[PDB]
RNA sequence: GAAGAACCUUACCAGGUCUUGACAUCCUUUGACCACUCUAGAGAUAGAGCUUUCCCUUCGGGGACAAAGUGACAGGUGGUGCAUGGUUGUCGUCAGCUCGUGUCGUGAGAUGUUGGGUUAAGUCCCGCAACGAGCGCAACCCUUAUUGUUAGUUGCCAUCAUUUAGUUGGGCACUCUAGCGAGACUGCCGGUGACAAACCGGAGGAAGGUGGGGAUGACGUCAAAUCAUCAUGCCCCUUAUGACCUGGGCUACACACGUGCUACAAUGGGAAGUACAACGAGUCGCUAGACCGCGAGGUCAUGCAAAUCUCUUAAAGCUUCUCUCAGUUCGGAUUGCAGGCUGCAACUCGCCUGCAUGAAGCCGGAAUCGCUAGUAAUCGCGGAUCAGCACGCCGCGGUGAA
C-alpha cells in the first residue's frame, strides 16, 4: 500500500546512463532494499546487496512489481 | 532487602516536600535545572555542609532558602561570598535568585550530618565501633529519645563484607506519629566502599 | 460581573486559607463576591516495580493529587483590581483571572 | 559505550524518526516517563526525599 | 400539594424518589414503568416495601435515576420508597426492621491488587 | 473448614413462586451471571408443565425430587490405613443439593433439538419414576451396602 | 530486565571509514564560531561559495566562541555480585526477638519468655522468684459504607413559564462537588465461663464483634539477583576490545517445555429494531457537524489548555425472524487479488479493510492449577511507554454463582 505511486531513490540512478543504446554493463553496485521496480528498470543486471555481499542478479520483465528485497534472502538456511 | 525510606512514608502527612512548585507546560525543565541547583552546594559541603534546602517560587523570581549548622563560611567575610554565589548560580540560571541563610538549632540532632562526620572519622582510619558510640552517645547528650546506627561493607580495612551496628533509646519505626530523620552516605578510605545510615525519634 | 477567578494547588489547607483571605479582602472595596465552589480534583497513578533488573511480580505505584478551588465575584468596583495587583502571595497556589 | 551516545542524543536528528528517549541523569533507554524524563527507579530514589513536589504514595 | 421525598443507593447508583398520592405506577427519567425498566420481573421486587406497608396502592412515584447497572438502579428504588414509608408513618418502622430493606447494601466492586489477574484470582503457576 | 462449621447462607424466594427452592433451582442453571435467560427458560418449562398433563406446576416439581432423592452413600472413613468405606446417611440439604445436580447436571444429555425439551420434558419424567436419574440413585443405594457388614460398625 | 526492535534503538555481523580523538580540563597562537547552496558518493567526509566577530577600551583585556600544536589525558554495555555500597526477592504479615534490676547454678548459662483458659497474635486473665521495659502485633494514615454545617458554577430542577432540550427567567430544595465535624468503643441486656479473660444470642442502628479493603514487612535464612540504572576495590585494552556511517540480525526452525487468546455451536450463530456505567486523557493533542465511499477512510471545518468541547451513543443486554444437528449459515486459521493509514522507507520485518478460500477442532488420559462472595465465571471501557504498532501490563465498571 503505497497509493501514491512507486518508490526510487535518486541516488540509485547514479551509475551509467549511456547503456540505453548499447549492450549493458555488468557492475550496478548498490544497497537495493528500498527501491522497487517500475517499467523503466527491465533487463539490466544489478549486483543486489544484502548486508554482505552485492549479489548480482539481473531482470526479467516479469521481475517487475515487487522491491530488490525478494533477491536478497539475508537467513542462510544452508 | 525490604524496608522503606522512611520520610517517603512521612511526606504529605507531618511534613512537606522541598519544592512548593505548581507548574504546567514548563515543570522537567525547572526539575532537570533544580537537578543542576542541588549539584551545585558540592562547594559548599566540603566546608560549609548545609543540611536541607527549601526552594519556594514566585512568578517570575527564584527565591531560595537554606538550613545549615555551621553559618560562617556560607555567609562570607561581610557577604561578598554570598553574592558571589548569587552571581556564579545565576550563570547557570539566567534567573532572578534570591538566596538566604536560615540557622538551625541543637545542630547535633540532625541526620545528614551526623552520618558525615562519622564517615569522615572512617576517610582518616578512625575505629568504627568507639566512633559509633560516643557518636551516639554524644547525640544522647544533646537530649534525644533514640539512636540507631548500622554500617555495612568491608569493615575496617578487611575482607569479605559484614555489617553490624549499634542502637540506644526507643525509636518506634512501624508508627506514624513518629517525626522521625534519616540519611544515608557513602564511605571509603581506600579499600571498596562503605556506607553509614542513622535515626533519631524526638516524638511528633 | 467582568471578574471571576481560579484556585488551583496541592494541599486544601493552603487553598482554604488564602481562599479565605481573599474573600475577607473581597468585600473590601467591592460587594457580592460567591464562594469557593469546589472542583472534582483531578488525580493520577503511576506504576514502578520494586527492583532494577527482575520481579516484576512485586510493584509500587504513587499518585500526583490537584486540588481545585473556585472563587467567583459579581458586580465588583473598580477599586478591588488595583487592590488585588497589590495581592501577591502565596506561592503555592497559582491564581487563574479572566475578567 | 554511552558517553559517545548521550552526547549523540543531544544533537538535532538525521530526520524525524530517530529521537527517542532516555533518561537526563542516567542514560537508560527503556522505561522513561516522558512527562518526568527520568527512568523508572531514578525517580523512585528521588520520589522519597520530598525533591519531586506533587507525588505522594498511594493508599486507597 | 405536597410531596413526599425519599432516596436510595446501592452499587454505585444513585435515585431521587418523589413519593405522592396518586393511583400506584412508576415515572421514571419522563417515562413509563416497563419502557425503561426492561423485561426483567422486578415488579413484586420493588412492590415489596408495599406487602408490609399500605398494600399494594395508591400511590404514584416519581424518580429520576442515573447511573450504575439497571440492576442496581433498580433495587436503589426500593430504598428511597421505604424512607418515605417511614416518612408517612411511624407505626411501620417496626414493619420494615422485620422485613429490612432500610440497609443500604455498602458492599460494591473490591479495589484490585497489582501482581494478580483479578482481585482475588491468582495466575496459574505450575509446580514442575 | 480447619477451624470450625461455616454458615450456609439461606437465600430470597422467587419474584413469583415465593419460592427458595425453585430459586436454588434457577441458580444451578445459571452460567456466567446471566441469570434473565436461565430464569425465564425456567418459566417457560413451567409454562410446558401447565399444558401437557397439567396436574399442579409445583407438585411434579416435588416428585421430580420424591423420585431422584438419596437417603443412603458411602463415605471412605478409613482408620489405621484401611479401605473399608461405610455407608452413611446424608445431610438433608447436601441430600437436596445431590437431588438438583442429578436432575439438572444430569439433563445435559438428553440431546433433542427444542433447547428446553431437556428441561421441561425432563423433570415431567422424573415426577412419575421415569428420567435416567431415578436409576442413578438406585444403584447408588445398590453400591451401597456393598459392605454393610463390615462398616456399619463405625 | 524489554511500560512499545523497520533505519535510530545496540552491545551482534559484512563493508566503507577516523585518531589529545565521538566527550571532559588547562596552556599559548588566537579570540568569537557558525549556519546555508553547488559536486562526488552508501556515508563518514572532501573542494568552492556570503562571511565569520567583540557585549570593558583609562590604546593596557577575559569572560560567549571556534581551529592548530603536542603536552596533560579521554574512552571500555571488558572481567570479578565469591572483593563491594546501594537496591530487590523468599520464609511471610510467619509471631517472634531481646534488655535492666532482683534471684538460682562452683561455671558455660537459666528463670522473666514456662503451666491452665482464650485469641488472627509474646492479644489478655489466673497460678508461678520474678518484677518491669523495648523492637515487633495492635493504634494513629488512605479509601469505601450514613449524616450535620459551610459554599452553589462549567453542577442539579423541586415553586412556576419557556424551549428540540434546564434552554433562558429563577432557587440552592433534592443530587453532586469537598472542607470542617458527628458516628461502632464489648457500647447495654440475657445465658455459658473460676466470679477472669473470653464464647453464644438479643435490642438500637447504615454497618456490631479488628464493618469492607489498601499502605505498613522484626531478629534473622539462602556467599539468593544485580559492575548491563548508578557509584565502584583490583586486573586488562588505548592510530584501538575506542569512535562515525550504510546494509543486515536479535523476528531462523529437523524439535521438547512454560504462559495467554480463539473454538469444538441451540442458554447458539445470522438479520432487524431498542436502554442503563466508572476511571482517565487532551495543543501541534481529542474532533462537532456536513459531503462522498463496500470499507479501512478522504475533504471542508466548529468547540477545546477544561464539572462546559471531544474521546464516548459501552458490550452481556431486551422484542421478531432465522437455522434444525451435520464437521454444519458452528468454527476461522491458511492463501491469491484489491486497498486504506503514519513513516524518507512496510522484502527481510507495522496495523487495518474488502473480495475469493475454509483446515483442525463435537469438551481433551496420566497428572496438575486458582478461588470461601460483589468472590469465582462472563462482558466491555480507559491509561503508561507511542509517528506507527498489545491476545501483554496497570486500573475501572455491568451481570452475578455452588
Ligand atoms: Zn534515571
Amino acid at each position: 500500500s503505497l497509493k501514491k505511486g512507486p518508490f526510487v531513490d535518486d541516488h540509485l540512478m547514479k551509475k551509467v546512463e549511456a547503456q540505453q543504446g548499447a549492450e549493458k554493463k555488468k557492475v550496478i553496485k548498490t544497497w537495493s532494499r528500498r527501491s522497487t521496480i517500475f517499467p523503466s528498470f527491465v533487463g539490466f543486471t544489478i549486483a543486489v546487496y544484502d548486508g554482505r555481499k552485492h549479489v548480482p542478479v539481473y531482470i526479467q520483465e516479469d521481475m517487475v512489481g515487487h522491491k530488490l528485497g525478494e533477491f536478497a534472502p539475508t537467513r542462510t538456511y544452508r | 532487602g525490604q524496608k522503606v525510606h522512611p520520610i517517603g512514608m512521612r511526606v504529605g502527612i507531618i511534613r512537606d516536600w522541598d519544592a512548593k512548585w505548581y507548574a504546567e507546560k514548563e515543570y522537567a525543565e525547572f526539575l532537570h535545572e533544580d537537578l543542576r541547583i542541588r549539584k551545585f552546594i558540592a562547594t559548599k559541603l566540603a566546608d560549609a555542609a548545609v543540611s536541607t534546602i527549601e526552594i519556594e517560587r514566585a512568578a517570575n523570581r527564584v527565591n531560595i532558602s537554606i538550613h545549615t549548622a555551621k553559618p560562617g563560611m556560607v555567609i562570607g567575610k561581610g557577604g561578598s561570598e554570598v553574592e558571589n554565589l548569587r552571581k556564579e548560580l545565576n550563570k547557570l540560571t539566567g534567573k532572578r535568585v534570591h538566596i538566604n541563610i536560615v540557622e538551625i538549632k541543637k545542630p547535633d540532632l540532625d541526620a545528614k550530618l551526623v552520618g558525615e562526620g562519622i564517615a569522615r572519622q572512617l576517610e582518616n582510619r578512625v575505629a568504627f565501633r568507639r566512633a559509633q558510640k560516643q557518636a551516639i552517645q554524644r547525640a544522647m547528650r544533646a537530649g534525644a529519645k533514640g539512636i540507631k546506627t548500622q554500617v555495612s561493607g568491608r569493615l575496617n580495612g578487611a575482607d569479605i563484607a559484614r555489617s553490624e551496628g549499634y542502637s540506644e533509646g526507643t525509636v518506634p519505626l512501624h508508627t506514624l506519629r513518629a517525626d522521625i530523620d534519616y540519611a544515608w552516605e557513602e564511605a571509603d578510605t581506600t579499600y571498596g566502599k562503605l556506607g553509614v545510615k542513622v535515626w533519631i525519634y524526638r516524638g511528633e | 460581573q467582568k471578574i471571576r477567578i481560579r484556585l488551583k494547588a496541592y494541599e486544601h489547607r493552603i487553598l482554604d486559607q488564602s481562599a479565605d483571605k481573599i474573600v475577607e479582602t473581597a468585600k473590601r472595596t467591592g460587594a457580592d463576591v460567591s464562594g469557593p465552589i469546589p472542583l472534582p480534583t483531578e488525580r493520577s497513578l503511576y506504576t514502578v516495580i520494586r527492583a532494577t533488573h527482575k520481579y516484576k511480580d512485586s510493584r509500587e505505584q504513587f499518585e500526583m493529587r490537584t486540588h481545585k478551588r473556585l472563587i467567583d465575584i459579581v458586580n465588583p468596583t473598580p477599586k478591588t483590581v488595583d487592590a488585588l495587583m497589590k495581592l501577591d502571595l502565596p506561592s503555592g497556589v497559582n491564581i487563574e483571572i479572566k475578567l | 559505550a554511552k558517553k559517545s551516545m548521550i552526547a549523540k542524543n543531544k544533537r538535532p536528528a538525521k530526520h524525524s524518526t530517530q529521537a527517542y528517549t532516555r533518561c537526563e541523569r542516567c542514560g537508560r533507554p527503556h522505561s522513561v516517563y516522558r512527562k518526568f524524563h527520568l527512568c523508572r527507579i531514578c525517580f523512585r530514589e528521588l520520589a522519597y526525599k520530598g525533591q519531586i513536589p506533587g507525588v505522594k504514595k498511594a493508599s486507597w | 400539594q405536597v410531596q413526599y421525598s425519599g432516596t436510595g443507593r446501592r452499587k454505585n447508583a444513585v435515585a431521587r424518589v418523589r413519593l405522592v398520592p396518586g393511583t400506584g405506577k412508576i415515572t421514571v427519567n419522563k417515562k413509563d414503568v416497563e419502557e425503561y425498566i426492561p423485561h426483567a420481573d422486578l415488579r413484586e421486587v420493588i412492590n415489596q416495601p408495599f406487602g408490609v406497608t399500605e398494600t399494594k396502592g395508591a400511590y404514584d412515584v416519581i424518580v429520576n435515576v442515573n447511573g450504575g447497572g439497571y440492576a442496581g438502579q433498580s433495587g436503589a428504588i426500593r430504598h428511597g420508597i421505604a424512607r418515605a414509608l417511614l416518612q408517612v408513618d411511624p407505626d411501620f418502622r417496626s414493619a420494615l426492621k422485620r422485613a429490612g430493606l432500610l440497609t443500604r447494601d455498602a458492599r460494591m466492586v473490591e479495589r484490585k491488587k497489582p501482581g494478580l489477574k483479578k482481585a482475588r484470582k491468582a495466575s496459574q503457576f505450575s509446580k514442575r | 473448614p480447619r477451624k470450625g462449621p461455616v454458615a450456609k447462607r439461606d437465600v430470597l424466594p422467587d419474584p413469583i413462586y415465593n419460592s427458595k427452592l425453585v430459586t436454588r433451582l434457577i441458580n444451578r442453571v445459571m452460567v456466567d451471571g446471566k441469570r434473565g435467560i436461565a430464569a425465564n427458560i425456567i418459566y417457560n418449562s413451567f409454562d410446558i408443565i401447565k399444558e401437557s398433563t397439567g396436574n399442579d406446576p409445583l407438585e411434579v416439581f416435588e416428585q421430580a425430587m420424591k423420585n431422584v432423592m438419596p437417603v443412603l452413600e458411602v463415605k471412605a472413613r478409613r482408620v489405621g490405613g484401611s479401605n473399608y468405606q461405610v455407608p452413611v446417611e446424608v445431610r438433608p440439604e447436601r441430600r437436596t443439593t445431590l437431588g438438583l445436580r442429578w436432575v439438572v447436571n444430569y439433563a445435559r444429555l438428553r440431546g433433542e433439538h427444542t433447547m428446553e425439551e431437556r428441561l421441561a420434558k425432563e423433570i415431567m419424567d422424573a415426577a412419575n419414576n421415569t428420567g435416567a436419574s431415578v436409576k442413578k440413585r438406585e444403584d447408588t443405594h445398590k453400591m451401597a451396602d456393598a459392605n454393610r457388614a463390615f462398616a456399619h460398625y463405625r
